């Protein structure tokens, strides 16, 4: 996908979150966890339920038309009969091909923007405290209980709380 | 520890699926949907459309009068559906521009008849025929009176029927050719026919032709049928000679969202909203491959007979 | 204080506007422009075709020379625009293919006639009859001539005419039917009549119906009218017993922009380059919903009655 | 959209920018000021002009046609005339539906991207001398007079100058 | 230095090339393909389809049997090919309905004939004309029959054929239209003629019409050709009076990949797989703009003369 | 394009780059080199190759059909032949015209993006021993040779084993 989130950066996607589409799984001071972000799981969610409808019109009733199958030859007229029902068919069936293309694509697409949306946002709120480990996760400077895990989740995070802390342990060096 | 790591994910499922996008033919998502209605019912749902099943009569012979079809009269249907084992069985018959006629009715939504009082001065009415047996008896289309002469003359017949209703009325209508001079001055007086069939705005004329043709049920003659739509304050006149079948009444158009279709598969009681030859189909997919004739509510026939549209994201299990 | 922040933004708008994408049924935009032209201007613009007002007239009687019709012969057009409550007042006819003719010449934009010396030796011309006045006068249709017996008999005609022009003419005549043999005797000598027209590589032969149809303006009779077009180098010849309604030259078709169309709006002094039976609409939009029918620079017929295609963001006011 | 900026990390719109599409707003030593991007409001509206250009030849004359309205009934010929022009509606009509959703996605997302374009080249030019605050704004770690903002603003800003005094105020910290 | 700059980069060519986008009319790329065929390649290649080249006649002809057409009888075809300079030169006729038989005939893809042994008692075959020489012989259509009287009558002929082969036969006849009623009883002994062509479920009647028309080849009289297709089963029967030209067997009706087309370019030795009235042309991109006439496997016929796919990157050379 | 990667941050292509569509050059204590990205020079072009294919299905056979010039004029069923040809070709050219915008837009757009990926890919294990330059470049503060060099663009770079030289290069500072 365009942003080389699902299946580059995120190595691969996880079985076991049956809770969302999106979400976290973290080590720190109380052990391991995992929790689905409804926000992004319901953005992805919204753009692709009724996706078609907003393209085709609801069906519509057809009644009498022209006749399709002949039991006779008959030259100039069913010619233009048969042609004319080519003609159209042909030209849906190319629509139906490009629609489910363009589609996709476009499913395929925005559901790697979610994923990377996500992690910007989640970023973002680290601030300096944290460092992008290159593989979708998040290398975090402190003691960070399931309190503050949830604080990142919901996005009230206050990082100069935990500055000091995280520069003490991530400037541990020189040499 | 006192740091943690936080990661960031996103779903899988174990037995993903196949897609095609603008940059892949093919490429794993977690779920996808078939846009394209493949399979059939097998059978005609008797709801919620109005279908009448010919059986043996086609929708012509049903509206003629055909004996065999007398069910049919007072019929009326959204779809009408012909067997390809239907028959004649009354006078053997042609009709110019059939298909036009078939249309007319089918899309019209009945063969319900209205009798007028054509009052024919110096002829016989009746005529009947051992082609086309009503019970025991030789009899003959019933929405069509077969005319000759009565004792020793067929005068010029010089018949009119105005039109004072609301609607358009059809009428349908023919002229016999008969077989040898013998049969024609025996049935008609004069040697050559003629019947003349007009209105204020359109007039249409046709002379018998007398000679064999193939036997079909014991007979060489034939009857050839025409029509002729009357507008409201416009008037139909009829001017024969010779050999007129002529009209008993009218047909009523409707604008009707009525039709006709061929199929052999059976009736059944189910309920849907789009029928094809093949059957009736479902209707929540926007495409369909079973056929391209079809009534209804119906998705669009296209020449695929699969479309996937991904309705989750990329898949990518455990590398 | 000694830092500083720079943000970083966008523009909103107070009064925004909602718009469809493949991800939303509805999104607020800072802008957005209808691509649908659903608003006709009421009435048909002079300007910048040449339009010809029908007025009482059908086109085919203004081609034929119908009386009341004589203000639109030497007239042209690209679009002539036929009104419901036109009316023939001349003989009463009929035209097998009436539409391909009125197509014929509507498409070539002109009923501008050019007459030949046909000579028509041992026959009565310029036969008139009181369905078709003009003035206080018993007349015909300007086009055409209405041949009759002269003294006691009326021959075998046998007429040419070569075209020696760069283009097809095209011609028009007829035959008629009387309502009597009595009437047919009179005019015409024969009893049955025939008339064949015909070029080197095509023909046509009418033989006419003796008999009464519904009177119209006094007349039971009927006409009716056939076309034969003549290429270069090729020949007219006509050949007659009785009964021939003739003609007087040719019309000269062009390949044209030209057309007709059915409508009831006033023409007015405007300017437009597209139009409809509702009247002119503009074309500055891709669509339109107005009417199928349309004549000139057109918007494509949809429909849906409005599309909006954003010109701006994503519209987020303050939360 | 894809990008998450507008509608995302931005938190909303300026009403108050009459001057441009994208910008900035900023406070520091002079007081507060306002200025628009025009490169980038540019860039988008290049883009959404004639647009539908792109797609679509300009209109075309037509003249004789077939005739789409009858005053009696036929059959056969009737019916593929009628036929004809419905097939042809039809498939203008999802044409003209599918053009729309289409070209205002496309819209939706370019504008996005060129308002995150800024944001991101904005950022790469201050460097290590300031941070990103999550909401679309910079904390910049030094005294940033108006020709300085103009600096940034105008793609000529030097981070080397600033980065001793910035390193001085950033690190006042440890504990 | 200790320490190290590392770049990111992208190619870039020298001589790049405009495309358009949905974001610009015209940005320049590294590389793209045409999209439509403009070019044609002069010629019609004689492979991969059979094609066959009319040269003097048209597909009509050669399946009537006009003698200068005797070349064309026992062939078949993908593909006839025929040319503005073909001619007629045999008795001088009209097909109503040309067109569609000339479409039925080039559908089916071979004029190969099957003789039937008709037996006509009482009147002349075999007969000939000055208009349709074939050597210095006067002669006829050679799968027509053309039947005049033996010794002083023409009696009523009533024939039969039945089909039972497991196909539709087509059979082609036809009436002579005569120029003067001296030739009319000359070669028919009946003063009016008369042709009734049935089978089962069909029939026609066509009555000559006395007269002069234009010369051709000699002859003011002409004929006027039909055509009745007979189902399995079924049987051909004929019926006449006088004026009959007669079939002399049948042609098969295939289902077939087959066609015809107007063309004036040469036939070549070559190869491809669409074919063109430009002449033939390359089959490797989806769209062309060198007619809309084509056969074969074609790219399809857009109104645009060139429109370019970007198969590289935005092109940005150094600033 | 909407990742502002390619005619953006990155100033422009090279002409020198046979070997590839995206890579790298670079000047180190072996002096300069240069070499080409297999893998994203790939992911470019399968996107690219058959791209067409993926919405028209191979050209398909089409024997005998109606007649589309005519000789003489007929009137009704002429002009309904003629009618029925227009309106098919109009379709196909407004197919073919939306198809090339589409098309060539995605092709765009993916290639920008293949270039950001690289990018990002390459920062993402540089992590803080390097900077982002502004312009595609990245100072890596520390003695890179070749072999260091290939071991970023394999994707084996530690970047641990750097981490304390590079803080000593990056952080000779403060004033
Ligand atoms: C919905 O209903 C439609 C009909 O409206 C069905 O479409 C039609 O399907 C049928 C068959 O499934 C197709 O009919 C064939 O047409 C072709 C072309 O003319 C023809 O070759 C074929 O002949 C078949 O019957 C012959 C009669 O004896 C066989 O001899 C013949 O050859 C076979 O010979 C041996 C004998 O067993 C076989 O072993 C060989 O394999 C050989 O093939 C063959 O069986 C049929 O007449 C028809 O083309 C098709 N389409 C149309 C538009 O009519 C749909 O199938 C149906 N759709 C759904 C989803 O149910
Ligand atoms: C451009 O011009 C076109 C015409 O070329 C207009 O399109 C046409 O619009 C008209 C009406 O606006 C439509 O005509 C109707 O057709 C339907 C279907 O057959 C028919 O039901 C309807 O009947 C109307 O008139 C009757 C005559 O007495 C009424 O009795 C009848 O029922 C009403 O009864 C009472 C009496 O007042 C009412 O209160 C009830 O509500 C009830 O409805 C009804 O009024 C018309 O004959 C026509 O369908 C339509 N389309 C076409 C293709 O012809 C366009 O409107 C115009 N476009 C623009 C943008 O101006
Ligand atoms: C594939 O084959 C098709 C044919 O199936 C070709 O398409 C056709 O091309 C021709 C010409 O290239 C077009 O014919 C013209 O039709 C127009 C419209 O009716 C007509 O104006 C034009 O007249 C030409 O010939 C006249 C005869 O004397 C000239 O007098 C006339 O005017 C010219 O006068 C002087 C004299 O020399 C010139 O100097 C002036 O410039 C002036 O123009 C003119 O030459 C032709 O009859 C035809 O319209 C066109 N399309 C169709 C659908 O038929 C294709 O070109 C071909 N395609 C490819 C790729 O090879
Ligand atoms: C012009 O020539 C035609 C061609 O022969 C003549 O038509 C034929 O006329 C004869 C004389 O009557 C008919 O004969 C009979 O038909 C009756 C029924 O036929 C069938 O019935 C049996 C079962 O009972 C079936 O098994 C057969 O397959 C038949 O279909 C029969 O009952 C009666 O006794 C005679 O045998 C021919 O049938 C008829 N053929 C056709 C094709 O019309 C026509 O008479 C002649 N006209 C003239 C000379 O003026
Ligand atoms: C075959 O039968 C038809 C059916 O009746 C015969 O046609 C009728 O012939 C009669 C005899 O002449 C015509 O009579 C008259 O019509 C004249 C005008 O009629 C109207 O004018 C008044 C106003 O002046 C209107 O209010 C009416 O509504 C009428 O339209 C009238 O001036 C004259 O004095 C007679 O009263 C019939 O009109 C006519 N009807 C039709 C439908 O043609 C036809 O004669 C006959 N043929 C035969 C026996 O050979
Ligand atoms: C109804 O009137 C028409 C119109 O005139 C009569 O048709 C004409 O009949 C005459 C009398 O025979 C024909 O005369 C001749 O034609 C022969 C060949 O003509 C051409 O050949 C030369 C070269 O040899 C060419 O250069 C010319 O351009 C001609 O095409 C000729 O050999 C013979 O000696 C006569 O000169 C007319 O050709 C013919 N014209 C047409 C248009 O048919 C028709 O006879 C008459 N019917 C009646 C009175 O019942
Ligand atoms: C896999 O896909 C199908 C199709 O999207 C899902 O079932 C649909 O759910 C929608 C609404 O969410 C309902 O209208 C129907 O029940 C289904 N629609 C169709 C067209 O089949 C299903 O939820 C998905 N399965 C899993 C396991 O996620
Ligand atoms: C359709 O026609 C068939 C054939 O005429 C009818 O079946 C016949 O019915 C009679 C009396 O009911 C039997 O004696 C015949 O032997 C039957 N023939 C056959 C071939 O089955 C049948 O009744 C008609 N169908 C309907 C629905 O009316
Ligand atoms: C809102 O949208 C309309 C439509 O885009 C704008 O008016 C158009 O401006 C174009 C060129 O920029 C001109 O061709 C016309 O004056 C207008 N075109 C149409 C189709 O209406 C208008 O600028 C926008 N309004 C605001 C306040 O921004
Ligand atoms: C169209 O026809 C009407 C009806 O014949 C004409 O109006 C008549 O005009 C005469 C003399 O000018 C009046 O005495 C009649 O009473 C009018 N009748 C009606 C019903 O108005 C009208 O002149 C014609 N229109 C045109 C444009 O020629
Ligand atoms: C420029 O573009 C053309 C078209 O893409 C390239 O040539 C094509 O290469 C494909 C497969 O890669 C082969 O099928 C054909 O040899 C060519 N196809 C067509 C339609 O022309 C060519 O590789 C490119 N040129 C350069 C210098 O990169
Ligand atoms: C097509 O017709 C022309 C014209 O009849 C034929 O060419 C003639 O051939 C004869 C004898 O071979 C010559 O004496 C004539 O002078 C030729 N006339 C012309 C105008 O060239 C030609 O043979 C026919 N073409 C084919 C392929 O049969
Ligand atoms: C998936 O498919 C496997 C292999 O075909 C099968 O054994 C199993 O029933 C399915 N399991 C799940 C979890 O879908
Ligand atoms: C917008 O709409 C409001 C509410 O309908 C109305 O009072 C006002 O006139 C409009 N104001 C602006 C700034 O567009
Ligand atoms: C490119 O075009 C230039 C200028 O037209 C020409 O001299 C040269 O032959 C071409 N060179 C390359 C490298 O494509």
């Amino acid at each position: 996908g365009i942003f080389g989130a699902i299946a580059g950066f995120i190595e691969n996607g996880w079985e076991g979150m049956v809770d969302g589409w999106y979400g976290f799984r973290y080590q720190n001071s109380e052990g391991t966890g995992q929790a689905a972000d409804l926000k992004s799981t319901q953005a992805a969610i919204d753009q692709i339920n009724g996706k078609l409808n907003r393209v085709i019109e609801r069906t519509n009733e057809k009644f009498h038309q022209i006749e399709k199958e002949f039991s006779e030859v008959e030259g100039r007229i069913q010619d233009l009969e048969k042609y004319v029902e080519d003609t159209k068919i042909d030209l849906w069936s190319y629509n139906a091909e490009l629609l489910v293309a363009l589609e996709n694509q476009h499913t395929i697409d925005l559901t790697d923007a979610e994923m990377n949306k996500l992690f910007e946002k989640t970023r973002r709120q680290l601030r300096e405290n944290a460092e992008d480990m290159g593989d979708g996760c998040f290398k975090i400077y402190h003691k960070c209980d399931n309190a503050c895990i949830e604080s990142i989740r919901t996005g009230t995070y206050d990082h100069y709380i935990y500055r000091d802390e995280a520069l003490n342990n991530r400037f541990q060096s020189g040499r | 520890n006192n740091t943690a790591t936080l990661c960031l994910g996103h779903h899988a499922v174990a037995n993903g699926t196949l897609v095609k996008t603008m940059s892949d033919d093919q490429i794993e998502v977690t779920n996808a949907t078939e846009l394209v209605q493949s399979i059939s019912m097998g059978k005609i749902c008797n709801k919620s459309y109005r279908i009448l099943d010919g059986r043996n009569c086609t929708l012509i012979d049903a509206m003629l009068g055909d004996p065999h079809c007398d069910a049919f009269q007072y019929e009326s249907w959204d779809l009408f559906i012909e067997r390809s084992n239907a028959f004649s069985n009354c006078y053997p018959y042609d009709i110019p521009d059939y298909a036009s006629l078939r249309s007319i009715v089918a899309s019209s939504g009945t063969v319900e008849f209205t009798a007028e009082g054509f009052t024919w001065t110096g002829v016989t009415q009746n005529g009947r025929s051992g082609a086309c047996k009503r019970g025991s008896a030789d009899s003959f289309f019933s929405r069509l009176n077969w005319l000759t002469k009565s004792g020793s003359s067929y005068p010029t017949l010089n018949v009119t029927m105005p039109n004072n209703k609301n609607f358009d009325k059809l009428y349908i209508w023919g002229i016999h050719h008969p077989s040898s001079n013998q049969e024609q001055t025996k049935l008609y007086i004069q040697e050559s026919g003629r019947v003349t069939v007009s209105t204020k705005r359109s007039q249409q004329t046709i002379i018998p032709n007398i000679g064999s043709r193939p036997l079909v049920r014991g007979q060489s003659g034939r009857i050839s049928i025409y029509w002729t739509i009357v507008k409201p304050g416009d008037i139909l006149m009829i001017n024969s000679n010779g050999n007129l079948v002529a009209p008993r009444g009218y047909f009523k158009l409707n604008t009707g969202k009525s039709s006709v279709m061929r199929s052999d598969v059976p009736i059944d009681i189910c309920v849907s909203e789009c029928i094809t030859p093949n059957g009736s189909i479902s209707n929540d997919k926007p495409f369909q491959n079973v056929n391209k004739v079809t009534y209804g509510k119906c998705p669009k026939y296209i020449r695929q007979n699969t479309l996937k549209l991904a309705t989750g994201m990329r898949n990518v299990p455990e590398k």
